[PDB]
């Protein structure tokens, strides 16, 4: 067997989009444009524009619903105590900074600065998001303060305070490592944690483009919209691409056909654009749902699903905002410095087979010890960390060794 | 009215000339709204507008910045 | 256009994953791979669902026989029924029909 | 209460598709087919292609 | 039509990736996520398109 | 909240009490001692 003897804390970045820009377009201004006869001709085509506007409004509302679902998950706005004595840990990078713009932490400011990007055109409009950036920062600050101060209890019911070096102490207890490991390596663990968070922002900044997805979606939208505008100057098999030219240079009965050709072309282009927007919004909503899930499981509690949050055994997570999405920082426990030993299924002493209550048997070459699975702290084999069952000869691979008893010497001295 | 420096609202019938110009005009990021009273205090979000304004009915109609919940600081100390 | 990853390479990935989960338990999914005897790993797997280890360590031969027999039956089950796949074929059929 | 006294290890199959055949279409050639008149006429329509 | 079908296939691929991460590389306590019964371990195999 | 007396069968020992910060002083009652005194 091979058992580790040391560990490293690590912090890992995850990025997810949650919403896109809300847009609105009306037909009459776009297809025809300040012309009465064009509108009269368009009126014969039915109710395309009502359903187009309805379809776009659906997405416009769904964006706000997505943001509300992913972020608004706390009943109250918590707040960190004025002093900072978190047992040697240091959250200055992630906590809000007052002597700065409104509320953003250093990492959030780096995120906003790194991400860089439409004006008023004919018939297009952009609606402002329902939640301003300050409110989003307030939500993230509330979540971070709650998880620093009160553990995961604030997720279930009412917030109950807990010392941080003591909540991490039995946050190890979740992944199978006993408490005393933390209480005896507190200083080293704190140093590793601080160093990792220090490294993360340099990792973000030095790499020219690691944001990726968050930027990517924006480009797509802009690109699509541009084509729509560039679709406006097309002859579509007619005399000219300007409505006024067509109407002025010819009689209405003749020019009606050209007007109809332009109508059909522009209507088809608008149809394609709306369909593309719907399909993209579906995928964005899927990503928003995944983000909301990850928020609920990983931020408000420890997780037992492998590789759901980071690589390695999971400890906790910290959220941060972004221009159109969220960034998680997962803190994980990774073993290292393994050493190899020889094992055995169960001891056979006094004709009875002894199994370990919790842990495995190891041997450095001559003697035998019982140790926990994820760390190496050997202990003498006693009769209270092992349990008896069955007979000796049934198990295959047993070994012979004495099992010490604690009560025997004490009654020996005091028979 | 959306995306208008609101001074231009009167330009564009029997009773509509009480919601043009008028007495109460509030200017927001989304546009300007006529018929509502700005209030300093804040409540939960009723009918939403945009950029953090939630109009509501109380006997009139008010327009206020949204609230995010009640403040609550946890008494945290290293041995409690 | 051709796929970026040739089929032999996909088979190599699957073989690597299978070897890793055979000879290292599941520690290779977190950090460095650590070896452990297979019956011991199965004992811990039992301990993880509320059955003590002696249950496995007394009935090792029976576990092995049931495991082998079940894997043997899987191949015949796949071979006999023609609708066993039933899902990968559907995508190919739909794509071919649409293109046609 | 009722408790068991024996067990049967079992194995089960699950199948999932992960990919579909990549493809592409020569947009102009499909519609026109190496005809100059068709190609010149298509430029009016715009950037659908 | 191709776009919609590709979206569906992407959903299936994401589900497969989650199953591979959570069941091949460790036990699972989610009921009926991997097999019917108490889960022990899984083994993968490739296929022409899955 | 079910307070209980700190015996020696619901707690475990590990090393001496210098490395940990925040250690307090108290006595851990042991159950076997009264019986041993009774019977010896
Ligand atoms: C576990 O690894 C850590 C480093 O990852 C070790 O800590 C280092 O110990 C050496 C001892 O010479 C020091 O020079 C380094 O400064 C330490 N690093 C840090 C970050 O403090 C630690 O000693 C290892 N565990 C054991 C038991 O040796
Ligand atoms: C927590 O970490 C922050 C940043 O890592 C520390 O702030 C820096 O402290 C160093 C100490 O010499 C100063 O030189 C810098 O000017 C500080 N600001 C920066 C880097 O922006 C902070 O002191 C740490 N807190 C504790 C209690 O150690
Ligand atoms: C295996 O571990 C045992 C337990 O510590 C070792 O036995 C003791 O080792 C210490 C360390 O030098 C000695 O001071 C003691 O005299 C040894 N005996 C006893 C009874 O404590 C043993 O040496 C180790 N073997 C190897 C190969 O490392
Ligand atoms: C553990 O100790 C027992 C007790 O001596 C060993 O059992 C003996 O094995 C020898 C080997 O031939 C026999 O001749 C004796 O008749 C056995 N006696 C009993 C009471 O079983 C056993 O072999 C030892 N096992 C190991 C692995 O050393
Ligand atoms: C549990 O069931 C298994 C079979 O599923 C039993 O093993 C069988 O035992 C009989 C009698 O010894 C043999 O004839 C069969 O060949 C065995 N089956 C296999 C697959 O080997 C087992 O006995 C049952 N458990 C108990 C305690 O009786
Ligand atoms: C807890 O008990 C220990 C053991 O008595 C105390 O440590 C000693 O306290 C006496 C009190 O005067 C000092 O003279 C000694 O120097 C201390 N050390 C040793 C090694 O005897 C300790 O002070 C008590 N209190 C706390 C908070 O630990
Ligand atoms: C395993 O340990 C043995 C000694 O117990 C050693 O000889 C061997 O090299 C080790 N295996 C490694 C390091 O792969
Ligand atoms: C381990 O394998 C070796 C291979 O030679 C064998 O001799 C030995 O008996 C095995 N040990 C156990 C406990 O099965
Ligand atoms: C509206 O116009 C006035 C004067 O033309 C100007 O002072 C004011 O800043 C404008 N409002 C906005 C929001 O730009
Ligand atoms: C609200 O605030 C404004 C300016 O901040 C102030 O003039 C006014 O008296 C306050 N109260 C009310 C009821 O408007
Ligand atoms: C708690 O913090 C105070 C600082 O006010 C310090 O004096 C005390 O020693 C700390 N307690 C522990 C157990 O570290």
């Amino acid at each position: 067997i091979a058992i580790p003897t040391n560990f490293t804390i690590s912090v890992t970045t995850e990025i997810l989009p949650v919403s896109m820009t809300k847009t609105s377009v009306d037909c009459t201004m776009y297809i025809c444009g300040d012309s009465t006869e064009c509108s009269n001709l368009l009126l014969q085509y039915g109710s395309f524009c009502t359903q187009l506007n309805r379809a776009l409004t659906g997405i416009a509302v769904e964006q706000d619903k997505n943001t509300q679902e992913v972020f608004a998950q706390v009943k109250q706005i918590y707040k960190t105590p004025p002093i900072k004595d978190f047992g040697g840990f240091n959250f200055s990078q992630i906590l809000p900074d007052p002597s700065k713009p409104s509320k953003r932490s250093p990492i959030e400011d780096l995120l906003f600065n790194k991400v860089t990007l439409a004006q008023k055109f004919n018939g297009l409009t952009v609606l402002p998001p329902l939640l301003t950036d300050e409110m989003i920062a307030q939500y993230t600050s509330a979540l971070l303060a709650g998880t620093i101060t009160s553990g995961w209890t604030f997720g279930a019911g009412p917030a109950l305070q807990i010392p941080f070096p003591m909540q991490m102490a039995y946050r190890f207890n979740g992944i199978g490592v006993t408490q005393n490991v933390l209480y005896e390596n507190q200083k080293l663990i704190a140093n590793q944690f601080n160093s990792a968070i220090g490294k993360i922002q340099d990792s973000l900044s030095s790499t020219p483009s690691a944001l990726g997805k968050l930027q990517d979606v924006v480009n797509q939208n802009a690109q699509a919209l541009n084509t729509l505008v560039k679709q406006l100057s097309s002859n579509f098999g007619a005399i000219s691409s300007v409505l006024n030219d067509i109407l002025s240079r010819l009689d209405p009965p003749e020019a009606e056909v050209q007007i109809d050709r332009l109508i059909t072309g522009r209507l088809q282009s608008l149809q394609t654009y709306v369909t593309q927007q719907l399909i993209r919004a579906a995928e964005i909503r899927a990503s928003a749902n995944l983000a909301a899930t990850k928020m609920s499981e990983c931020v408000l509690g420890q997780s037992k699903r492998v590789d759901f949050c980071g690589k390695g055994y999971h400890l906790m997570s910290f959220p941060q905002s972004a221009p159109h999405g969220v960034v998680f920082l997962h803190v994980t426990y990774v073993p290292a410095q393994e050493k190899n030993f020889t094992t055995a299924p169960a001891i056979c002493h006094d004709g009875k087979a002894h199994f370990p209550r919790e842990g495995v048997f190891v041997s450095n070459g001559t003697h035998w010890f019982v140790t926990q699975r994820n760390f190496y702290e050997p202990q003498i084999i006693t009769t209270d960390n092992t349990f008896v069952s069955g007979n000796c000869d049934v198990v295959i691979g047993i070994v012979n060794n004495t099992v010490y008893d604690p009560l025997q010497p004490e009654l020996d001295s005091f028979k | 009215y959306q995306d208008v420096n609101c001074t231009e609202v009167p330009v564009a019938t029997p009773t509509w000339r009480v919601y043009s110009t008028g007495s109460n005009v509030f200017q927001t990021r989304a546009g300007c709204l006529i018929g509502a009273e700005h209030v300093n205090n804040s409540y939960e979000c009723d009918i939403p507008i945009g950029a953090g304004i939630c109009a509501s009915y109380q006997q009139s109609i008010i327009a206020y910045t949204m609230s995010l919940g009640a403040e609550n600081s946890v008494a945290y100390s290293n041995n409690s």
